[PDB]
RNA sequence: UCCCCCGUGCCCAUAGCGGCGUGGAACCACCCGUUCCCAUUCCGAACACGGAAGUGAAACGCGCCAGCGCCGAUGGUACUGGGCGGGCGACCGCCUGGGAGAGUAGGUCGGUGCGGGGGA
RNA sequence: CGAUCAACGGAUAAAAGUUACCCCGGGGAUAACAGGCUGAUCUCCCCCGAGCGUCCACAGCGGCGGGGAGGUUUGGCACCUCGAUGUCGGCUCGUCGCAUCCUGGGGCUGAAGAAGGUCCCAAGGGUUGGGCUGUUCGCCCAUUAAAGCGGCACGCGAGCUG
RNA sequence: CGCCUCCUAAAAGGUAACGGAGGCGCCCAAAGGUCCCCUCAGGCGGGACGGAAAUCCGCCGGAGAGCGCAAGGGUAGAAGG
RNA sequence: CUGACUGGGGCCUGUAGAGCACUGAUAGGGCUAGGGGGCCCACCAGCCUACCAAACCCUGUCAAACUCCGAAGGGUCCCAGGUGGAGCCUGGGAGUGAGGGCGCGAGCGAUAACGUCCGCGUCCGAGCGCGGGAACAACCGAGACCGCCAGCUAAGGCCCCCAAGUCUGGGCUAAGUGGUAAAGGAUGUGGCGCCGCGAAGACAGCCAGGAGGUGGCUUAGAAGCAGCCAUCCUUUAAAGAGUGCGUAAUAGCUCACUGGUCGAGUGGCGCCGCGCCGAAAAUGAUCGGGGCUUAAGCCCAGCGCCGAAGCUGCGGGUCUGGG
């Protein structure tokens, strides 16, 4: 008896990084995703991976506008 | 209100964070009793380890 | 027909006392009106397997209400195949969608060929008044073979109803039936 | 359910939402043209220009350029001076880009 | 037998029985029925026996009605092999069955023929069983 | 300060789909031409300019309709945190807190801000 | 820039086997024996009764399936034992279970009698000799009332043989 | 035997088995940037060769298409042409 | 003061569940392409098909690698509580890197293993210190500083061993079940609910009769006891051209049925509690034993009591922190 199966790549550590009402300096990835699962908003920057991070200081805001899907914003301090 | 509280059963074998609610009310041996304000914080410690202490509202 | 059967209102009681208690949690509603109920188990039972949600059930609610009402739906202990609270939609005017019973009459000529007679929807769905409920809707079921069928569209109505289902939708069906004759191929 | 219009329209007007400066939308009827100032952030035309209320007349054209002056002065006097123009679902040209230059001549800046 | 022409996946894991049947727990085709009364697998040998039983029985027109499917492929490693190098094969398709789940719909036939039928079928099968009928209970389902 | 239209936006279908009627004052659009600006992997279809003959047919706008769609209770339950038990086992009960999805009733043929033009 | 330094955090720039001729250190961290847990497999037992059985499901049978018990097979795991638990077979000596081969008792019969079949209760006693093979096992030989099946570390090497 | 994808994996991440499935060991000078333009699959009806399926037309379609290649995520208000 | 943990609030998630909106799988129907059959058939089409069979629609289901949805929860962060052998930082020293059992959620396995592999948790390890479970590391109780010829409780017990009730009340069981196992079976028993007929008299015990032509498809010549094609009524209790013994022939029996004699339950269902069989392994058996039956079992309700190294009381020691 063989196996084809028994490999898996490595675990990438997705997902929200930072989440809502929640402090954060420019420069920090608030979600490391694939794909938009959330899109870049207000003060919010994307990398070429889809990596949501903050563009200035301030909170983080999560908001969903439904149809035009899961944005995020980097509200001012 | 305020909150005489007897742990009345040991903790052993317990989940840590059951007996870590006992040692956030203090509570360390079995038959020790502790009045304590009803906070709704102390409250909540006291409903998680309910189970395991007897409790009356004194005051 | 009429079906009487006492309704009480549970106020704050739980449902497992009361499912325990031989009472049957239930909640009449309308647009109107909302009502946290229970009945007797096994009094809901015997009326309400002659009260078939076909049928208005009046509610003899404790205040002396008398409600025509409808078994809107009924929750069912899957692990029991019993009633474990019941959906009362409490039949006012303005006539409301429900089923009604089918009254096949005749066999049909295949039946008595040999085959199998399966009735598709052994109920309709009708918004009709709620004071002009026929209890029965016949059908010709005579005229057919093995392989014949009916649908919704075939089947004449009394005044005032509305068929509420696809007039393609077929019903009644006669397909080959279960002979041993064809297992010896299977044994 | 879109067109290459109203898919052409929420592109460069999602491209230019993007930046974040006030915008410049330009509508442009065919016996007129209208073009305001609005600040995505709060939904609010600040400044507002338009063929049809100033009442202008001759080559389109001519009223692009004329609108776009009015509404360089109209924006100037607010204090208003870096905004990105929005072409809409319009070609930069003709009608359009002679109100664009109405208002970079006209004292706007972009 | 009963089994699916094809599917995504060839193996699969066992799986969790506990529960209560999600579908298929009222008399919809049939008048009469064999619910579960224990939770448990069915193989298509014993759903087909359990068929073939009933149909015996009837012998004679009748319509038989299997609101199950052995879908879920049953898995045994080779006789007399050591633990783990891979999943064992796919000795059959069984079907999961919850207690409620009414497993046999019988229509178009006399009442006792349908009881001692099911009852039949019922012994061919590895469960605890109940045989019931249509009810508006049924009907309102 | 109200009605209409035109631009925007927000809420993300209760907002849609579908059918129905309706608008030309104005706006918009259709539309008239293609010399110009510009353009067609051919085409003035589109885009672009000049324009106003006619039309709201279309579109678009508004108002009606629940056929579809979408939203959707209340109860009840699945489930479950936790504490208990039971079961040979598969698995199952009970107390406390949480609590669905489905379905049912029922609801929706949008609401909202900003700025313009018109009107009252 | 030169990597299948791919055993891909890459021991050399550079490398295969064999040992019953073996040896040392260790291991019950781990195998073969046995024991142990499971009972897949196995033996046995019941459920349904399709069909057979002049007919007649059940004298005898029992399709397809189901539910069990035992723990003697082949297995699984690797739990004690690798500063040792000697492993098939035969012999001697037994003892025990009954899932009874005969002997005892009985039921049913497709039991005329006789002879049988099947099942039930039953472990007191018995269960032969030989040829072949290391064999157990099996076949055969002649019998027998019968020529039982198994456990006892597949009993028994501080009892023997090898 | 290294890395990617999914489940396993118990709604944070991470999470084993000689567990259940597939991949990679490249490729693109455009398959990169930017500006501008367009929107698919599919279904129906009509259409010389010509069809089931060429190209064309109209009609219905939110994406079920496509997105170089595994899967997934993402995506037409484009990352698609 | 930041800790564990807790409350508030914010948000992140796709699990259980559920559902079929995607992907598949899928049972039966409608519908119907299309292929298959029959003719009509080659002049090419047309009918019929109870054939298979798209797509689609209806009803009904499944999914670890499906999701229109979706918890309970968990994660993070802010605020608050939280002074703890809490937390953080900086250094020195480690050991450990063979784990195991139990619970729960999974994989593998055979939904086997005192199995293996993971996650959450606990205990042992290291607590083989202590009470119970007879004996037993991880099951129940509970964290052993020491002493005391003190007291209160935990689980567990209170008939003797063995301390505490032959304690009290209400039931059930008769199997020593208790004090071993399943399907399946069963007039076991106790309690239920459900329906029938019950005096225009029940079951029941009896009593008395109980059919005719005679033939149908007539044929292994039995109108009825035989493979069935049948089932007119008739005889003033009306009893079927039969259930079965003789009948490839009559018999005669008996049943349903006719009433009467007795005269009150009887008849049949489903549910539940506790029981029976099902139930055979190997040295001598056994619930730990003795024994135990309105229990000394099981269930329910209590009260009291016993019961540890738990706690309390006294005394003592010691360590940290404060005076």
């Amino acid at each position: 008896g063989s196996t084809r199966n028994g490999r898996d790549s490595q675990a990438k550590r997705l997902g929200v990084k930072r989440y809502e009402g929640q402090v954060v300096r420019a420069g920090n990835i608030l979600v490391r995703q694939r794909g938009t699962r959330f899109k870049p908003g207000k003060n919010v920057g994307m990398g070429r991976d889809f990596t949501l991070f903050a563009l200035v200081d301030g909170v983080v805001e999560f908001q969903d506008r439904g149809r035009l899907g899961r944005y995020v914003h980097v509200r001012p301090l | 209100p305020r909150l005489k509280v007897k742990l009345v059963k040991s903790p052993i074998g317990y989940p840590k964070d059951q007996k870590a609610a006992l040692k956030a009310l203090g509570l360390r041996r079995l038959q020790q009793e502790r009045v304590l304000e009803d906070t709704p914080a102390i409250r909540g410690n006291v409903e998680k380890v309910a189970h395991l202490v007897r409790v009356e509202v004194v005051e | 027909m009429e079906y009487r059967l006492k309704a009480y209102y549970r106020e704050g009681e739980k449902p497992s006392a009361l499912r325990r208690a031989g009472k049957l949690p239930g909640v009449m509603y309308n647009r109107h009106l909302n009502r946290k109920v229970y009945v007797d188990l096994v009094e809901f039972d015997k009326v309400f397997r002659q009260a078939s949600i076909h049928h208005v059930i009046v509610l003899e609610l404790p205040d002396g209400q008398s409600l025509p009402t409808l078994v809107r739906q009924v929750n069912l202990d899957k692990r029991r195949r019993r009633p474990e609270h019941v959906d009362f939609f409490v039949l006012s005017d303005e006539p409301v969608e429900m089923y009604v019973p089918l009254r096949f009459v005749g066999t049909p000529a295949g039946v008595r060929a040999g085959g199998v007679l399966q009735e598709i929807h052994r109920d309709i769905l009708v918004k009709v008044s709620p004071r002009n409920i026929p209890e029965f809707i016949e059908v010709d079921v005579s005229g057919l073979e093995i392989g014949d069928s009916l649908h919704a569209s075939d089947l004449k109505l009394p005044p005032g109803v509305e068929l509420a289902v696809s007039p393609e939708e077929t019903i009644a069906a006669v397909v080959p039936p279960e002979d041993v004759e064809k297992l010896a191929e299977e044994a | 359910r879109l067109t290459a219009y109203e898919r052409r329209k929420f592109r460069v007007r999602n491209r230019i939402k993007r930046t974040g400066r006030l915008r410049l939308s330009v509508f442009r009827s065919l016996k007129h043209i209208y073009a305001q100032i609005i600040d995505d952030e709060k939904g609010v035309t600040l400044v507002s220009a338009s063929s049809l209320a100033l009442k202008l007349k001759g080559n389109k054209t001519e009223v692009a350029r004329q609108v776009g002056r009015a509404l360089a002065e109209k924006a100037l006097a607010l204090g208003i001076k870096q905004v990105a123009f929005d072409r809409g679902p319009y070609k930069y040209h003709g009608r359009v880009k002679a109100l664009a230059e109405g208002a970079r001549e006209g004292g706007l800046e972009f | 037998m009963l089994m699916p022409r094809r599917m995504k996946y060839r193996k699969q894991q066992r799986g969790r029985l506990k529960g209560a049947t999600k579908g298929g727990d009222y008399v919809a085709f049939g008048d009469y029925g064999l619910v579960a009364l224990e939770p448990a697998w069915i193989t298509a040998q014993q759903i087909e026996a359990a068929r073939v039983a009933m149909v015996r029985h009837f012998r004679r027109g009748g319509k038989i009605f299997i609101r199950i499917f052995p879908d879920k492929p049953y898995t045994k490693k080779p006789l007399e092999v050591r633990m783990g190098k891979g999943k064992g094969n796919v000795e059959g398709y069984v079907a999961v069955v919850k207690p409620g789940r009414v497993m046999f719909e019988v229509a178009g036939v006399t009442e006792e023929q349908a009881m001692e039928a099911l009852r039949i079928a019922g012994h061919k099968l590895p469960i605890k069983t109940k045989i019931v009928r249509r009810d508006a209970y049924d009907e309102a389902q």
